[PDB]
């Protein structure tokens, strides 16, 4: 079928409106693309997250984390509870430091590039995502940009969720031609468990902690029980974050740059900002918190392309939705959150225009309206990481260099568990300010 | 285009580059510069334009491509170093006691109990502290003095 | 007479037959000079002159007639040499500290961002920062070395060069049909090396070059003598002659100095309290690392033990002779042991073994020809300045910034190619969380 389907799910809502099925033996599926059925998809006491078989073979090496587990599985509401404070607003400013950290090291390769030179730009934003999960997570340094080929946990964890993606276009799994995908599979795993088994024992041991998501894990208990997360749980945690987060957070900032180049009077303003507000060599908290125009630039990048573009979901009980579909219990809906953000009824007639003026005021948006996170208790626990993240390096970018699209770069979106610009390319052009770490 | 000789006595090559960095100013001041080491034009000074003279000392004495013509300069004197408008830059280290700048001032002043052209006083280089502020100190006044002398 | 390290088998020898001893081949005779008294003599220019070595002409096929593999007599090592002079002095070097400083602090905050369980390779970083320091103040190229596994093509072939050069020594059969992959990966990368740099320099010819670098005065540059600037042939081959005469012997310095000074923790104390005196800003100034004064006597000092171009070869002008006492043809080969030099009891005391930067707090203290890690007259090495320059401010701000470990009490292992080096020399650094810039 499509190597895009999501895509292609969307020009069929085109067509057929805010839902359609898909049938196969035992399986049915239903696309929902409103803001009017997703309203009601989205009532937890009726509909709960469902494992689509791509997290299902996630879990293969992301385990019960919280990202591939079931509501009711016991590892979830306990560690749903016990990181919680780890994610909040608040807890943002004590990453801020190493977040900035990455951020320097990103600015600086670019600075010192050869003019005839250019940016892959998702594949630097990926390197940033994963040593500042890494750095902010467990005080670990990948150092990513010191390297042409990643550092073998990076390796085998992009590699295993390949794996994991293609074995869903897999007509014939069991052919002798997969043999070596799946040893390289069990070799993967043994490698990522194996490095951070090893860092969660050497800080267990550790007699000078510190107060990042591996000690908040450490010493978090779960309320009933009085217990903390056992040591592989917390193992399959950090694996979690460095998968969930690395390559939907660096997708927001390569399309936030794609659109911004795309619309260079956007950016203006955009970089107008960074320049009034980014008044110190190196951006704090509060900055960061002062960039509105740059945080309404990333809602609409995710507006138009959310990069975690669908979730699913199951009925708890027989139900109908808008009052005239009828549910069976255990079916499955898809939230197809590109259509939703297009849904012309809530966002007016201009849908495929990059406006982050719509986010002016976000009281405005209804409810359930703009999803890129996800919906309720099983929503993005990153959300705050991430667009602290986001706002903080796009910023410093737009401060200190300006860019061309050199190529004249035609969008071409590729689809695996997440979204990004395929091959999108820039060239920077030094403003020439200096910053923290020089 | 006037005629600028300029000499070196260099044992390190601070001397010799110091030297042709002159000689590389002189060509966009309009000179027509040559750049040799002092004992080779030992009894050949320029009887025409002028003579920069860039010049180390090693423990009192001149370096290994001076010799010739500092010994030359003091035994020798008959055949008269009249005509000769010259000028003198000084390497040295404070390091260096009693030694300090002795060839420089040796060759300076001997040339001038002989018959001197000096168009410019003598410029020093203490490589134990400010060698490029003294060199430069010289050099423009050093332009001017030549400058005014001749043409413009 | 075989052994991969032959300036070590040459000075022990020379602890057994003194000053000067003799090998001959079918139609060579070399001696070797050990004594302060008979380098003195040889390194009269009227009366010896530079010879060039096998090695060097090995050299010489991809640096060709650049300074450093040039006859004396040759048009382009006098023009060279009379171009580039001034743009190697002291004087020179405040306009070149910016860049270098640059280099320098990627090097430290490599060092910053290790995790606590992994080590430092001293040489390799060394190296790493020497050759891209050299390529940007030189050429304002920067090769990003501290961002990749695999070296820029440049640098990768410009090794890979030099090692089959540096091989070619010791191969019984060259011409063994083995040696044909050799033979033939030795013109890629010498291709490789002459696209990239020409290209650099036409464009740089082109973008009228508002820069102010060796690349601007190479091609500005006017010799005197003949009126002429250097062709872009030649000023390609100095380029290539920059980087393989500079990156491994600075490297080395670096490496030893940080060697000995691990092995004798109370000097290692002293310069680090000289480097937290002086470097007061988050980047050190021009005239900060020229008070570095005891840092300086250090690198002095680790020259004095290990000079990293430990040998240089001379030949006799003319028939002539030696201490009063050997003769030599017109022809005859000269070879210069600094090493040994260096050791010379009669000049240096009887510790010569010892490492004691406080021989160098007295100048004057040391004779002429003493001392000559840097070769010797017309022909001494140009980038002297440069070299002191880059290892003083990074000696200094690595002091300044790290405390180091000697973990695995390494044992002194010196590898000879063209150059010395502490092989396998690794450390642990411990940050004194000082930011280079700001936090
Ligand atoms: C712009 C960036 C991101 C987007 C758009 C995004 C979006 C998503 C979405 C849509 C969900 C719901 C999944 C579902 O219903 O099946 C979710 C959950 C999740 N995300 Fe993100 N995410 C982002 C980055 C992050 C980062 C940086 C982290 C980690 C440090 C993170 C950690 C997770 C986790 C752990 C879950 C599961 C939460 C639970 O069910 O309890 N995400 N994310
Ligand atoms: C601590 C490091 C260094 C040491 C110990 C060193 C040593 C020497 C020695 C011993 C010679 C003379 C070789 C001979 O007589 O055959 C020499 C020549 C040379 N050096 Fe270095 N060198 C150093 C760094 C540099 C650097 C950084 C550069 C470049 C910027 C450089 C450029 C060369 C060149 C071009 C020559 C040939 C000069 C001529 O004959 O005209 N060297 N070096
Ligand atoms: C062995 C030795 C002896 C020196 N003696 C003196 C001296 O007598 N007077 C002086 O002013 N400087 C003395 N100096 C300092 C040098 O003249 C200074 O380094 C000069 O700049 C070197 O120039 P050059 O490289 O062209 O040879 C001496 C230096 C050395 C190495």
């Amino acid at each position: 079928n499509t190597d895009k389907p999501v895509q292609a799910l969307m020009k069929i809502a085109d067509e057929l409106g805010e839902i359609f099925k898909f049938e196969a033996p035992g399986r049915v599926t239903r696309y929902l693309s409103s803001q009017r059925l997703i309203k009601e998809a989205c009532d937890e006491s009726r509909f709960d997250k469902n494992l689509s078989q791509a997290l299902k073979f996630v879990r293969d090496f992301a385990g019960d984390g919280l990202f591939t587990s079931w509501t009711h599985e016991k590892n979830w509401k306990k560690a749903h509870n016990i990181l919680l404070p780890s994610f909040s607003q608040q807890a943002m400013k004590g990453y801020h430091a190493m977040m900035v950290d990455i951020a320097v090291q990103l600015v600086q390769k670019w600075e010192r590039l050869n003019a005839d030179e250019h940016i892959e730009v998702p594949e630097d934003m990926t390197r940033l995502t994963l040593d500042t999960i890494g750095l902010c997570g467990f005080n670990y340094r990948f150092n990513s940009f010191y390297r042409d080929q990643p550092h073998p946990f990076i390796t085998s964890m992009v590699r295993a969720l390949d794996e994991a993606m293609n074995k869903l276009q897999r007509a014939n799994p069991d052919d002798p031609a997969y043999d070596e995908n799946k040893r390289q599979f069990q070799e993967d795993i043994k490698v990522m468990n194996d490095l951070v088994d090893k860092i969660i024992a050497d800080r267990k041991a550790s007699g000078e902690q510190s107060d990042d998501l591996l000690t908040h894990m450490l010493n978090g208990k779960d309320p009933e029980t009085g217990e903390p997360l056992d040591d592989e749980n917390i193992r399959y945690q950090i694996i979690t974050f460095l998968i969930a987060g690395h390559e939907t957070t660096s997708g927001l900032l390569s399309f936030a740059l794609y659109f911004l180049v795309k619309n260079p009077h956007v950016l203006q303003k955009a970089a107008e900002e960074a320049a009034r507000v980014l008044v110190d060599p190196v951006p704090s908290y509060k900055q960061v918190k002062q960039l509105k125009y740059v945080g309404m630039v990333l809602n609409e990048a995710l507006r138009l392309w959310p990069t975690a573009p669908a979730f699913s979901l199951y009925a708890k009980e027989d139900t109908v939705l808008g009052g005239e579909y009828p549910l069976e219990k255990g079916d499955e809906l898809m939230v197809l959150i590109p259509q939703l953000h297009r849904d012309k009824t809530i966002w007016g007639d201009d849908v495929e225009e990059f406006r982050p003026e719509r986010f002016e005021n976000p009281s405005a948006i209804p409810q359930h309206a703009f999803k890129p996170f996800g919906n309720g208790q099983r929503a993005c626990i990153g959300q705050q990481f991430a667009l602290h993240e986001a706002t903080l390096v796009l910023g410093m970018m737009l401060k200190h260099f300006d860019f061309e699209d050199h190529t004249n770069y035609e969008l071409d979106i590729k689809e695996t568990l997440t979204l990004k610009p395929e091959g999108f390319v820039v060239k920077a052009k030094s403003k020439k300010i200096p910053l923290g770490g020089i | 285009n006037t005629p600028l000789l300029v000499l070196y006595g260099s044992n390190m090559g601070t001397a010799e580059g110091t030297a042709r960095d002159l000689a590389d100013i002189a060509m966009s001041k309009g000179f027509a510069p040559q750049v040799a080491t002092l004992d080779s034009h030992a009894g050949n000074l320029p009887r025409e334009g002028a003579v920069l003279i860039v010049t180390a000392s090693y423990n009192g004495h001149p370096p290994d491509n001076a010799k010739q013509f500092v010994d030359w300069l003091d035994q020798a004197s008959a055949d008269e170093v009249k005509g000769v408008r010259y000028s003198v830059f000084g390497c040295g280290d404070k390091n260096w006691a009693t030694t300090y700048q002795k060839v420089p001032a040796f060759i300076d002043e001997t040339l001038a109990a002989k018959g001197a052209e000096n168009i410019a006083d003598r410029g020093e280089a203490d490589a134990s502290d400010d060698f490029e502020g003294t060199y430069e100190e010289w050099r423009e006044h050093m332009w001017s003095d030549v400058a005014a002398y001749f043409n413009l």
